[PDB]
Order: C-alpha cells, then structure tokens, then sequence
C-alpha cells in the first residue's frame, strides 16, 4: 500500500511487478496499461 | 612523584586495577573536531530555550572587511 | 574558516550576499529537487522535466567521513585498546560460535557501562543488573533473561550477585576482575553452578601480567587456602 | 625504533651554571658551541624576542644540525619548531617570499579554547517545510524544518535554517540515526543507526551506537593548538560553513596561494582581541634554515622587512661555506653566501673539528646507539679511518661490520670484519683517485668526461 | 601580547620640532642624525600637504646608519590616517602575475579615498524578548531594552525577528541593533543578570549599561585605497581576492573607470582624495625593467610620493651588465633626490646603545656601557645591540640583577662579531667549502 | 616479452656466508660488487639501519642497473622498490624539492590488517522497491545456504550493485559487507526457458555450506604518499594516479608522520622501509643535492641507492667540476661501490646466457667471433647482432646461426666504434656546428 | 531595462516599529526624467565582451583559482 514505490520480486518460478492503486491514473501506468 | 597530582593511594592501588580494565575511566576526551576561527552565538542558558527552539546560522568570520 | 564578508550597513548589501553567497538556484542545482516537487511530478497524468534532473552532489570519495572534518573515536581505538578486552573480544567471538549466553562480573559499574557500550556497538542482545535497578526490576529481568534462550550477555556486580537469583540457563561465567574474597567469587559461581545446573560451566577468569590483579589473586588463594585446610 | 642519523642526541647536556660539561648527553666536546646554544635557547623561552639571527658556522661534517636537534629536544614538545632548507623554497605555485612567510608563521604557535555546542540527539522526525516560490526557474526550496532529537535524559523539538538542512541532506541522515549538530560551523556527522533499530539481519555495515547520553544541548570546552598559518589558511581558502564559497572551495583541487600583508594583518589584530580575552596564550618559536647559502640574494632582501615585524620568531641559519658567490647575482662574493648587509644582523656562533679522541668518543657512542659492540682494537682501527679519512665516513663502516659478523658467526667486530668492509665499501678520496687513474682515455672502458 | 620588542620597538615618531623644523638631538628615539632627519620633515610636511605628484626621495647610506629608523620615524609620525605601504623589493617577483602589473597595484595601494557617512544604532540591554511563534511563525514579537536613561517597547518586522533568533539574544544581553541593515554585534553582558547564565564559561566577563540615549547617529569614516576597488571591481564577489592574493591581470579600463569615477566624486564633494606614502625597501633589488615603468607611474595626479633606501655603491643593474651608483640606472636618477647619511659618532652609539637598553628594559654598570659602546666602535650598532639582550640572559643565568664586565665579555667570548667571522673563514680556508675542495683533517 | 634484464632471476649469493658465486641466477662475472649489494640487500631487510647512501660507480655496459634488478628481484613484491630515474624530477607542475620529497614517501610502505566481512549461499528472492523520477530504493534480499535462511535489507549502493551485477534468482553470490563488491560464482540452477534477454550459463556449482557471515583478515600495503594525498584533499581522491596533485603542505606530512607513528605502536600497522633506486643521478643538479642531504635525517627515510657514469664531470646548475658530478659535500654522506670492465671468458658466459634466454641456437665458431666482436664493442652491440642473426638465419632457412649471419649481422649494423670513423670521414655532408655542403 | 531598489518611503516607515529597511524620502521631482548622454566604447570592451562573460552573470568567478 505504499504510495509511490513500484515492487519487483523475482523468485525461483517467475518475476513479477506490482504497482499500486494510486499510480494507474497517473502517467506511471502508460507502460503497465492503465494510463490516464 | 608521590613517594617522594591525583593522589589518593587506592587511587594508586584501585587505578591499577582500572588500568588493568580501561584507560579511558581515567578521564578522555569526548569527540573532537577542528579549531573554528569565526565568530557564532552563544547560547545563554539551558533552562530558557525549553523544548520549541530554532537554530540560526550564525557563522560569520571575526576577519570584516569595512565598506 | 567561514569566508570573508563586508560588513556594508545597507539593506541591498544583505540581499546581494544572500543572492550570491547562497544563490538558490545553484543549491537547488546542486542538491535536488524538493519532494513537493516530486510529488506534483510524479502524481502527475503527463511526464514532466525537473531542473535538478537528479542530486547532482558528486559521491564523496571516502565513506566514513564525507565533506566534514569531523571526528568521532572509531570503534576499535574506542573501547578496544586493552589486552583484557582483546583477549574478551577473541572469546566472545568464540562463544557465539559455541552458542552460549556467557556473564559479566565486575567491582566498578562505569567499566560495565563502557562494556554495555562496547557490546551494543558489535551487536550483542544484552541485559544489565546492578544494585541501581529496583528490587521487582532485578527479579523481573533475570527472570526474562531466564526465559528467553538468546539474550547472549550479561552485566553484574560482582559482590550483590551474592543474592538469592538463579541462572541456570547460563552455562558459561567470565570474570572481568579478581578482588579479595574468594568466598564473592566462588558464590557469584555458585549462582551459576547451581543445583538445577545442567552441563559443564566453565569459568574464565582474565588475568593481566606483572600487575597488581596477580597480588590479589595470590593473597586472595593464600586466604582461600587457609580457609579450606582448616575447615577440611 | 630506527636509528637514523641524529638519535644518540638527547640535548646540549648543559650544567646548572650554563656551562657545557663536555661528553654528555650524546655530543662529544664541543664547548663554545653548546654554551652558545644554551643562551639561544633561553633567549627562546623568554619572550623578549621578536627577531633575532643566529648563525651556525663551521665546515661540514662538524655537527651543525646536531646542534639544531639539541635545540628541538632541549625547547620541548609544545614550542614550534619549523625545520626547511634552502631548497624547498623554490616553489612553481607562488613566489618564494610567500613560502618564507608560510614558514615565519609556521613558527609560531598559539594555544587556544574552545567552547563548543553541539545538538547530540537521536533523529525523530525528520519533516520539510517549503516555502512559497513563484515563477523565478528553479522552482521550489525548502526552508524550514522540524527535526527532533531524541537524547537519553529529555528530548528536544526544534526548526532549522535552509544551510543546516543542506548539511543534513550531503550526510545522508534518515529517521533513527543519531547525529551531532555543530553549531559553530553548521556542520552534522552521522555517527549511526540507534540501538533501539538494531537487528543482526543486516547488510549495509552500520556502526550501532547506544543513545547518547546526557542533556540533548550539551556544552564542551576544549584546548587546540593552533599556528598563524593555521590561521592564514583557513581564513584564505574557506572550507567551513554551509555557503556555496565554502562547498564548491573543498571540490577543487588546493592550490597555495599568495596571503597578502591585509591578512596577515588583520590576524593579528584577532589573535591579539583573542589575548585580550584572557582565552588564548601566545608561545613564539624557531624557524631553522638549514644550508642558507642555497637562498639567493632576493630571500636575503626580503628576510630585512620579514624580522623588522613586531611579531616574529627567531631565525636559527646553517651554513657550510666559506668565501662564496651568492646565488643571486654572481658578482659579489662573500663569506658564508650571507650577503655583507644581512650578515650584520647575525649572532654567528663558530664550530670548531674535532680530535683523535673525540673521534674514539663519539665512535664509541655511535655503537652502543646503534647496538653493535665491538673491541678496542676495532675501535682503534675505525678512529684511525676516522682521522684519515672523514668523520661521517668511518661512522658508517659499523653497519656493514656487523653483517658480516654475522655471516662469520660472531658477535662482537673485530679487526677482520672492519678489513674487508673497508675493501667493500669505499670512501670518495679513494674512488676518485681510482677514477682518475682507470679512466685514464675516453672510449669502451673508460668514463663519460 | 603581539609587542614583541622588535630592532626599531623604540622609535615613537621623527622627533623633529613641527614649528622651525629643528632636529632636536634626542626625542622620541630617533637620536643624533640631524640633517638627514630635517630632509625627511620637510618631506614630511610637504606629504601631508598633498599639493604635489608623486615624487621620489632615495635615502642613501652606509650599512646600519639609520635609514629603515627614519623611515618607520616618518611611519608613527602620520598616524592612521595617511596610508603607508612597506615594500621590500621581492615582493614584485611573482608567479601569480606579472611583474609591472605587481608594481602598479603597490602604486595603486597608497592612494587613499577618504569618505564620511552616517549610521543609526542602538545601544542598551535587553529586558526581554517576547516572540509569537506558535504552528505559527516568525510574525510578531515585542523587545523591551533599556539604558541607565532611557527604557522602551519596540515591535519588530518579520526580518528582525528572524535576526533575533539568529544571534539568540538573551534578557539580559548588550546590543548594538544596527538599523539600517539589521546586524546584531552583542558588546557583552550585563552585570546585573548574572545569575540567569547558566550556560558560560566560570571566568566571563561582564559590563555595565551604556550611558546616555538609545538612538543615535555615528559618523564613522571610512578609507580605502584605489586598489581596494579595483580589486572589488573585477570578479562577481572579489574582495576575497585581496585577502587571498588570487587577483591576475586586471584589464586597465577598471582602473581608467574608476580614475574618472573618483574624479567625479571629488567634483561633487562627496569624497576626498588622501595620496600616502610608499617606501620601497632595498629599491637595488629591481632590474631596469622596472625603473622603465616607475620612470611614468611618478607622471600621473593619482601617484603617491615614492621614498627608497639604497645601500650599495656602485654596482651593476639586475637585467643588464653595466654598473651605475646606487644601483640604479641615470635615467632615473634624475628623477629622485638624494638624502645621504653618514656614520655615527661614539657618545651617539652610546646613546643609542641607553635608548636600547632602556627600551628592553635592562640594567646596565656605566663600566659594562663604556665597555659595550668600545665594541660598538669596532662592529657596528646591530652586534651591541644584540650583545644587549645577550648579556641580560647570561646574567641571568648566574642569578645576578644588573650586567657588568664580566657578561659583556662573556658574549663577546660565545658570539662573533662578522669581522671575526671573517677572520674566521680566512683562516680555515681548507675545511670550509670555497668553490672545490673540501679536506677532512 | 624478452626485455633485457629478463633472464636475472635475483642476485645470486649465499644465504647463510653471502659469498659471490662466479655463476649464479643470471648475475655471472663479477664478485666485489655483488658481495657488496649483497650486504646492503641484507641491511634492507633488517629494516633497522634508516638513511643510508649506496653510489654504484662504474664504467657503462658494466651491469650496475643488473645489479639494481638483482636487488629487486631478491626482495620480491612486498618491499616497494622506486625505480626512479633523475630526470622526471623536473616537473613543470610542482617544485622541484617536492617531487624529490614525494619520491622518498613513496618507498615507506605502511602494512596495515583489517577485518571484512565475507557472505555465501544461494539467492532466493530479490525485493526492489524504486520510486518514480528520482528517490529512494528499498530492498530485501532472502539468500539461503543449506543450513541457514535468511532475510536481509538492504540500501542505496546495494541496489545499485545488484542492478550493476544482474542479480537474479538462483546466483552463488559472495557479498563483502564492508566494501560492498559484488562476484557472481555461478548457478545451481538452469537458464529459465521464459525471457529472452537472460544472459550467458554460467559455471555450474552446487549450493555452499557452512555459514554466511564469515569473517577474513585482509592486508593492505600503501605507502606513505597514497596516505598524504588521500589526507591532503577533502573531495579530490584519484589524484595519486594522474598526477594532479599540486603541492602538499608541511602540516600534513608532520601529522601524518605522527599519525603513523601512533599506529606503529598500537600495533595497528607497520611500517616496511623500502628502497629508493635512482638511475643516472648525475643528472641532478645542487639545488636537488642540497634537499637529498638533509631528507637522510629521519627515521622515515629509505635506503637510497643510486647509479652513476661519469668521471670529473660538471655539477650542472655550477660552474665547477667533481668525481661523478656529485657535489664534495654529499660525496662525504655517500659510500661508493666501484665496478669493474669484463674478461673475456665472463663476456661468453653472458652471452652465453643471453643466447639461451632469446632461444637462440649456436654454433661454438659463431660464438668464438661473437665473444672478439664483444671485446671491441661491448655486450650492447653483441646482444643486437644475437637477435640479429638470429632472424637471418631465419631469414635464409638454417637451424643454428653460424659465422656468416654474424659477419652479415655485423656487416649491415655498424658499432659505434665504427659510426664514429664514419663520421670523422665525411664531415663535409653532416651539420657539425657550421654549414654544409652538397656534392 | 536596468533596476535598482534604492529602499522604502518613509510614509510605510513606521509600520512596524524595528524593521530593517533603507527608509529614504520619496523623490521630489519627475517621475519621468529624461536626459540624453553621450558615451564611448572602445573595441578592446567589445572584444572581452563577446569573448567570455563578464560581470553580470559570472557568478562561477567567486572561487577564483581556475
Ligand atoms: N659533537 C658530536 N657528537 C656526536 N656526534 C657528532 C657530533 N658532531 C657531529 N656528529 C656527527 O656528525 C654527523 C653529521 O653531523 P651534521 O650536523 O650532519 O654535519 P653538518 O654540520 O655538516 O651538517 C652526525 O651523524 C653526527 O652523529
Ligand atoms: N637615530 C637613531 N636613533 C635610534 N636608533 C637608531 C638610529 N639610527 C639607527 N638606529 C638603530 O640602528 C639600527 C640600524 O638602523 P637601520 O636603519 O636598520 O640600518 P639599515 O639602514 O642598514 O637598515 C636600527 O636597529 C636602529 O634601531
Ligand atoms: N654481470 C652481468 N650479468 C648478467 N647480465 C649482465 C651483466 N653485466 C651486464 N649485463 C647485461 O648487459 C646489459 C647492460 O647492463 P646495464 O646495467 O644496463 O649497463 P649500464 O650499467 O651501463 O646501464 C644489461 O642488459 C645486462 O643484461
């Protein structure tokens, strides 16, 4: 629930990238998909 | 010296037995910095300035030059 | 040294040295941008440019003392600088190998002051016990000290251990200091031999050399050997 | 614990009554010199000097300098000594004048204290507070703070200027680490993590202090030690404060420079409100120029106006010459290399050679310094080395001679290891009579002429 | 404290009468040169006259006659108001700059401008200081001083209050509120709070309050030299360039800009023009590339009077090969005039040898002074007068009060004189290291 | 590569008695002179004995630099050994004492010992928290060995080093703790079959045991300008590599100098006295002589030992003559050790070696004519016509060189003996020091 | 296109009662002077002038040493 922190967890499966809630309006989100 | 300053003689039996311990019970300096040349503000007292207090940049050099 | 100023009784004199001896631009330049900006820059629905584009600070060349002259006594000329600590500090290391909450007994509690300093410097969960505690703190923490498997070292006078406390969860004793009675020592030992003890205690009792501590502790045997002729 | 050249030397071994008792305290003999010594290094401890020129005369090889460490180990630890030569000066950066200068201040000391306050706390909460900040290009700054410390026996809550936030920023200091806040300078050294954040499933290599304990405003006071050129310095090239002159003056690379005389003026105007404070003690000093006919005639000019100044330390030149042609202009020869017009100024003490015994004496001391003993005839024999051929040559025949007695298994010297170390290592005299004999032509064996 | 007793501690001004111009023979230090020392008031009174350009006076002389004495004579004779500049002549062999340039700043440094404006301060301690900070700010606040007189209430600005929290001014504090800027300099501590200072050193000292009104106007004056401004005029923030030396080749359109403004601060009465003193020591010291430049720096209306001491005779000029008297070209020996002194006589060096020892403050027999004054006939004033300070140490080492015969020839014993020196040299040829050889016993 | 003192392999003397041997590690054909390096060798190592003067004087082509190598390669690589030769002293950025004064400080290594702290085992998860445009980074590092599991945090210049290393998920990495460099050792795993942009297989090693904050006791040897110039500057670190420091004043050295004393006596570090070779010192002038004299006072001096060519020669910046141009002051501080010319039956046994150490095959008739060519012209020319007769024997398809590739060799490639005849014959189409002409 | 602030008037002086200003008189006269000034440059200025930047925005010059 952090505010402007983007997370990366790569473990033995996989790796993959959370993003909060309160960034997919901002234009941080234009990459993951959400955008403005 | 004392045989023929601090001079209490378990001063000399028990502060050799401190000596054995730690030097730095017999008294050392606390952490030093260099000299400083200028002129900042001291303060007055402790019992005044109780807990809200600003600090001010106070450093000026004693060295003026007059215009 | 602060470098030199001109003491010009004007008030357009202030405001050219805060314009110039300080000159905002180039410290906003210098250290970056503040984190309202970054806030409105990165909550923002476009991308936007900032004028420090990063903290253009260059990295300072030295860890442990950067852009200051500073001094702070570095942990190893503080405390350290004794054989006695040396010689604690190899078997301290050693026992956290081997695993076991060791003591402390001392005459002098400021020793055990610089010594509470010393091992929370090199990371040691620790509990102190001296005559200043009140009565319920004493028993409450050495009865949490007893609890707990992992709190790794102890702080004691020597002479008020002689109460009625119990340590059978140490297994280990250090001695710091040998002063006149056998009979503190060897109760302080008893406190940790005691009736529920479980393994091998071992003691270890630091010893200096051509010094007093060695008077002592041969007065002290010669008394304890007195002591025990005459009453075995 | 290397014996160097100077180390039997322990002072002048004087009397009580001022007069050199001859073979004590390292020297051998050595009289007008020593009681000479004496006198200058009593003018030294009494402050009425304020310029004063002591010549040391007297060939090479005679002990000019060891005189000068008597000097050094006879005024003590906590009285200035500034020892150069006359090469050093020659500088690329500024003129030598400047390095002169550099080294009359060098040569005096002042011993000062200092009450220093610092803020020793544990950071709380670390909060900015900008300020407004229109349309002017860099945008916004912050201007106020509320950081709170967090010491042993009552905290404290205060506000900062904008220069100590920029202090905090360039050290990094997050919530929890303990730091000291100088308020002379500005300046805020992180010490480390508190202990109350301790974990031993760590990474970064803190140093864990406990909180310090005390009052969060504490007050210390402190002696430094401190020479005008100290002084001279810090007031030129300014590194301390939280301004931009004194940032951007520590990044770049420190270049000597010329202090002018308003500087060294105006510390001494400071120095003396310092005095009149009843804080700081003045301890004026020697400025030793060994090999002062190295210095060309303009040092000689402008050593004139350098002692005319009221506060100057005394001038203690060696000089190995007889007469010679100084550096500066070619047509003028005189004795020492001292130009006829600075040598009046001149206290000049003699240095006499030495004799067939004092060579055996200082021989002998020579050995048990070193820690290499030896036999009479031995002894004898480097003596005699010592009257044919040098001084500080038959000295030095000692070290080879103790390696080789150890390579044949003894523990003394005698008569044979000194004969084939003398059949090893050569002299001068001899190495250039074989030069001139060997080479006798120019070509495949012969020598570069 | 920083009066350490130097070679000339003892001079207290020329000593000449300021009314016929008379070298009385003994006052104020300067003792038996007389004609010398009226050449050098009428200089004197014509420096502070300042209806002349700047023009030059050479004092020649023999070794030891008095010539670095009249000069710092007519140095304490003006006080600190006419500026006298030293310059020993190696000063101007730098590497931060050129050489002409080095000396056209110490030309430039003894052309002072001398202007007088008023200030408004406050004197008086601090009853108390109230500051509405509560969040609030630095918004309000009331200050009430006092004097022994005067007593009042004061509001201050938001960029005074943030000057009172940046000097921490106490209840009980004596400031000097600068009004017109806004510096606080605290004169001390009052006395009668000295229980609410807690946090100071066990010695401190204390004043009193100041006398008289709270409000009132200074009229300080101020005096600077041409090269003061013209070091201020060069760089963003440059003065400190004149307290570190950093300053290279200022372009010479400053210097003719600031020629023509200080012209026009004369014309509109706002300044005044004081030309001072230069005294270039030792002035054989400089090659004919600088007397090619002093020859038309002594031409303009902004030239200080130039006086100089030249000891040698004739000898060569430093650049060239050709010998000259003085050591210094013709050329430019007809611009400067000559003041020649002569040797002293004995009851003169015995004199001089009183007024030094009474300067150090040192006893002496008339036996130990008629003794010190015949070795001063032989070697010349500098070796008695260190033989002086010699002579009280030795007698202090025997634990005596006043020096007689037996000290005097004791440091006649221990030190040479540099005719002895000579002697010395001259007779160890062998050993001391002429030019080649040197022989080891 | 084959340089020419690459086949010296020490100084060739006895351990316990330092007798000469005629034939020993390279150094073959004289005795006087490596006896006496020998003994100087053995007093460097005592390390007692501080502020000597050793003059290795001799005619050229005569092994004095051989003998300097000798010594270097006796000692090894943990005394420092200066090479310096006397005319990079004159220097138009710094003084010309200060360069003399930094080439002392720089042959007084100071040996210190400090702990760091050493990491081990398998990464499991990486945890990078980063903000957006500008900010912080938080990280958690799991690492596992298969004993322990461990979570770690981690901060600024960790992240920045993983990001740097590519760190990921199944690494045998190995973190100091105190200066913060990160090796990857291997994988225990396989490259995943999912992401294209992975990167190389690396060396496949299984998951470490034992534990994971280790301990190692490292030792540093600087010398005593690193220390000057790391204590001189605030920010300028890396100006003991380019050269850029200006000057260093004298209230640094008389700190640092009691600074290393303090640490000497509490055993903190050690002070290893080395050796200061300066080749052809006749090129020094007084102004350099009257510094070099008066720096062999102190305890933090090193054992100067120097080269020399030249008979009575000219001290420059003088205008009078000495033995070796040095100055009759300095010659009393120094001891000279002399040289001497070659026999013939040394100058085959170096030749000898100089031949086996290029791969040079011979013929004993080509060697006999080399060991009279090397009687006339020194071994500087005889070298060049072993390697030169070597490639035309290569040139022309022979096994062993023979006398024809030396007298082609010595056809083609004159000596100085011979140059100079050639000069002195057609001295009418050189420039001497006037004009000259064209047919 | 050049400005000054010469200070305060004196009829905002005493608004608060220790602030620290320049307090001067408003002028009495014009408000629009205007005047025509001959003046001369020389080439030598125009050639420093285009070379580096002088005076107004150098503020880089403080440190001196390069
Ligand atoms: N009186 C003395 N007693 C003992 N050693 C002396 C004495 N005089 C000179 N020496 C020795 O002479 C050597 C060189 O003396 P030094 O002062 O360097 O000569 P110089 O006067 O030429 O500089 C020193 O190593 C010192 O041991
Ligand atoms: N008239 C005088 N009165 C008092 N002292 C004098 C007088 N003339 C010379 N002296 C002393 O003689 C010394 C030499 O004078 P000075 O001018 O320094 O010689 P020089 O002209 O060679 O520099 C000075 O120390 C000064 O104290
Ligand atoms: N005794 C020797 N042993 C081995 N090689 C030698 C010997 N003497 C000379 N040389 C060789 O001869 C060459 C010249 O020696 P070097 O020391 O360079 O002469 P110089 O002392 O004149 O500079 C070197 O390359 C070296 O390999």
């Amino acid at each position: 629930p952090d505010p402007m922190m983007i997370r990366w967890v790569n473990n033995k499966m996989g790796s993959v990238v959370a993003v909060p809630e309160e960034l997919l309006g901002t234009h941080a989100g234009v990459v993951f998909g959400a955008g403005p | 010296i004392m045989d023929l300053d601090s001079a209490t003689l378990m001063n000399l039996v028990m502060q050799f037995r401190k000596v054995c311990n730690h030097p730095d019970l017999f008294e050392r300096a606390d952490t030093s910095s260099p000299f400083f040349c200028g002129h900042f503000a001291e303060t007055g007292s402790f019992l005044r300035e109780g807990t809200n207090v600003a600090l001010g940049y106070s450093t000026r050099s004693l060295v003026e030059y007059r215009l | 040294a602060p470098p030199i100023e001109v003491v010009c009784d004007s008030r357009s004199a202030v405001i050219e040295r805060e314009n110039i001896m300080f000159h905002p631009a180039m410290r906003k330049a210098l250290f970056g941008p503040t984190p309202s900006e970054i806030k409105e820059a990165s909550f923002g629905p476009r991308p936007v440019t900032l004028y420090p584009p990063r903290a253009l600070l260059p990295a300072p060349d030295h860890d442990k003392q950067r852009f200051t002259n500073i001094t702070v006594p570095s942990m190893a000329r503080f405390v350290t600088d004794s054989g006695k600590l040396a010689k604690l500090d190899e078997l301290l290391r050693e026992l956290k190998e081997g695993g076991h909450r060791v003591l402390l007994y001392f005459q002098m509690t400021r020793m055990i002051d610089l010594m509470e300093e010393y091992l929370t410097y090199r990371n040691y969960k620790y509990c102190r016990l001296d005559g200043s505690t009140k009565l319920e703190d004493r028993r409450d923490t050495v009865a949490d000290f007893q609890t707990r498997p992992e709190i790794f070292i102890f702080l004691l006078s020597t002479r008020a251990g002689g109460l009625g406390i119990n340590l059978t969860t140490a297994d280990t004793v250090i001695f710091y200091d040998s002063d006149w009675n056998p009979t503190i020592d060897s109760q302080a030992m008893d406190r940790a031999h005691r009736l529920g003890q479980t393994k091998q205690v071992t003691v270890y009792r630091l010893i200096t050399r051509g010094t007093i501590e060695e008077r002592i502790r041969k007065r002290a045997l010669q008394k304890e050997e007195v002591q025990r002729v005459v009453i075995t | 614990h290397r014996t160097a050249a100077h180390t039997h030397i322990k002072g002048l071994g004087l009397n009580s009554s001022g007069i050199a008792e001859k073979q004590a305290a390292g020297f051998v003999g050595q009289c007008a010199a020593r009681e000479a010594c004496g006198v200058v290094v009593d003018l030294i401890k009494a402050h009425k000097m304020a310029g004063r020129g002591v010549l040391l005369a007297g060939g090479p090889g005679t002990g000019k300098t060891a005189l000068a460490l008597a000097i050094s180990q006879e005024l003590g630890t906590k009285i200035p000594f500034c020892p150069i030569t006359g090469s050093e000066i020659y500088s690329t950066e500024v003129k030598k004048t400047e390095v002169l200068m550099e080294n009359f201040r060098r040569a005096i000391g002042l011993r000062v204290r200092e009450t220093k306050d610092v803020y020793e706390g544990e950071v709380t909460e670390m909060t900015p507070e900008e300020a407004e900040n229109p349309l002017g290009g860099y945008g916004k700054t912050i201007s106020t703070l509320l950081i709170g410390l967090k010491s042993a026996r009552g905290q404290k809550k205060l506000r900062l200027d904008p220069s100590i936030y920029e202090a905090i920023q360039k050290e990094r200091v997050q919530v929890g680490d303990v730091i000291y806040i100088e308020t002379n300078t500005g300046a805020c050294k992180r010490v480390g993590r508190s202990d109350a954040y301790a974990t031993e499933f760590d990474l970064e290599a803190e140093e864990y202090v406990p909180i310090p304990k005390g009052e969060v405003h504490k007050k210390k006071e402190i002696v430094q030690d401190v020479t005008l050129h100290d002084l001279d310095v810090a007031n030129a090239r300014p590194q301390g404060g939280q301004d931009i002159i004194s940032m951007m003056g520590q990044l770049m690379k420190p270049k000597m420079t010329e202090i002018t005389d308003k500087l060294r003026m105006e510390i001494n105007k400071v120095v003396q409100k310092y005095i009149n404070q009843g804080v700081a003690e003045l301890i004026p000093g020697v400025l030793f120029i060994d090999e002062a006919h190295m210095l060309d005639i303009e040092c000689f000019t402008y050593l004139n106006k350098a002692l005319e100044s009221p506060i100057a330390p005394i001038v203690v030149l060696a000089s190995n010459r007889g007469i010679a042609t100084i550096r500066g202009a070619d047509d003028l020869k005189a004795a020492h290399g001292i130009p006829p017009d600075f040598l009046q100024r001149l206290l000049i003490i003699p240095t006499h050679p030495y004799e067939p015994d004092e060579i055996r004496r200082i021989v002998r001391i020579r050995a048990q310094t070193e820690g290499v003993q030896l036999t009479d005839a031995a002894v004898d024999r480097v003596a005699e080395h010592g009257v044919r051929i040098s001084l500080r040559y038959c000295l030095q025949l000692l070290a080879p001679a103790s390696i080789l007695a150890r390579v044949n298994g003894r523990t003394q010297v005698d008569v044979q290891d000194i004969a084939e170390a003398e059949e090893l290592f050569l002299d001068a005299r001899r190495s250039a009579n074989i030069l001139t004999s060997t080479g006798e032509s120019g070509g495949l064996h012969g020598f570069i002429s | 404290g920083l009066n350490l007793i130097a070679a000339h501690s003892h001079i207290r001004g020329l000593g000449v009468d300021a009314d016929t111009l008379e070298p009385r023979p003994s006052s104020q230090g300067l003792v038996g040169q007389e004609k010398a020392r009226k050449a050098a008031a009428v200089v004197l009174e014509m420096i502070k006259q300042g209806k002349i350009a700047g023009r030059a006076v050479l004092i020649a002389g023999p070794p030891s006659t008095g010539k670095t004495a009249i000069a710092m004579g007519m140095a304490q004779s003006l006080g600190q108001d006419v500026p006298f500049t030293t310059l020993a002549a190696s000063e101007i062999f730098s590497l931060e700059m050129s050489k002409t340039e080095a000396l056209t700043q110490a030309f430039r440094k003894s052309i002072g401008v001398r202007i007088k404006e008023e200030s408004e301060i406050m004197e008086g301690e601090v009853v108390e200081i109230q500051i509405d900070r509560s969040t609030g700010g630095a918004k309000q606040g009331k200050l009430t001083i006092k004097t022994t007189d005067m007593e009042a209430i004061y509001d201050m600005g938001s960029k005074m209050i943030d000057a009172m929290t940046k000097e921490r001014v106490m209840a009980g504090d004596i400031i000097s509120i600068d009004k017109s800027s806004g510096k606080i300099t605290k004169l001390g501590r009052s006395y009668a709070r000295s229980r609410d200072y807690d946090a100071m050193g066990v010695d401190t000292k204390f004043l009193q309050c100041p006398e008289g009104e709270l409000q009132k106007r200074k009229e300080v004056v101020h005096t600077v030299s041409l090269h003061e401004i013209d070091v201020i005029n060069s760089r963003t923030q440059g003065f400190l360039a004149l307290f570190s030396g950093d300053t290279g080749e200022i372009r010479s359109e400053i210097r003719d800009q600031i020629n023509t403004k200080v012209a026009e601060w004369k014309e509109e009465g706002k300044a005044e023009i004081v030309p001072g003193v230069l005294f270039i020591d030792e002035v054989h010291m400089l090659d004919i590339e600088c007397f090619s430049y002093i020859n038309r720096a002594l031409e303009s209306d902004l030239a200080p009077i130039v006086i100089m001491a030249s000891n040698r005779g004739v000898s060569r000029i430093r650049g060239t090969d050709y010998k000259s008297p003085h050591g210094l070209p013709l050329d430019f020996l007809d611009r400067v005039v000559i003041i020649n002194t002569h040797p002293y006589t004995p009851d003169e060096l015995r004199q001089i040898l009183s007024i030094r020892a009474q300067e150090e403050e040192v006893d002496l027999t008339p036996d130990a002074l008629a003794l010190l004054t015949k070795i001063g006939q032989e070697a010349g004033l500098r070796y008695a007068s260190n033989l002086i300070t010699t002579s009280q140490l030795i007698a202090a080492k025997r634990r005596a009060k006043q020096v007689g015969v037996e000290d005097v020839q004791r440091s006649f014993k221990l030190f040479y004189d540099p005719a002895r020196s000579v002697r010395f040299v001259q007779e160890s040829e062998k050993r001391l290291i002429g030019n080649d050889g040197v022989v080891d016993f």
